């Protein structure tokens, strides 16, 4: 196991699906964002989902 | 353009993921998108141009 | 570069 950055770990995997690297160092703010909103909203629909 | 920027501890170089094979960072393997105040962590460093040693 | 030879 190699350590490594995580903002450059996922932009490793953003040329993986054919999305050049810049657009990722340029929006961290908001992608962390929408990141955590969204593990956030996971738990609430778990929890109503019966 | 691929790889990681990677400093030995006084130079900065460019060289693949999977293998350590540090190169010279020149306009060949670099590409430039917008100033450079957005982006964090950002360094300083001399990025040689080819077109100049050739000094035609 | 050198047939152009800028
Ligand atoms: C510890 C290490 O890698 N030091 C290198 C040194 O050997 C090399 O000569 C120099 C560039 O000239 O860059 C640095
Ligand atoms: C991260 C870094 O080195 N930033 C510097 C900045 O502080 C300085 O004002 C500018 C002037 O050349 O050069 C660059």
């Amino acid at each position: 196991a190699l350590q490594i950055p995580f903002p450059m770990q996922m932009a490793y995997r953003f040329n993986g699906i054919g999305v050049t690297q810049n657009v990722l160092y340029e929006n961290q703010k908001l992608i962390a964002n929408q990141f955590n909103s969204a593990i956030g909203k996971i738990q609430d629909s778990l929890s109503s989902t019966p | 353009r691929e790889g990681v920027f990677v400093s030995n501890g006084t130079h900065w170089f460019v060289t693949q993921r999977n293998f350590y094979e540090p190169q010279i960072i020149t306009t060949d393997n670099t590409f430039v998108s917008g100033n450079c105040d957005v982006v964090i962590g950002i360094v300083n460093n001399t990025v040689y141009d080819p077109l100049q040693p050739e000094l035609d």
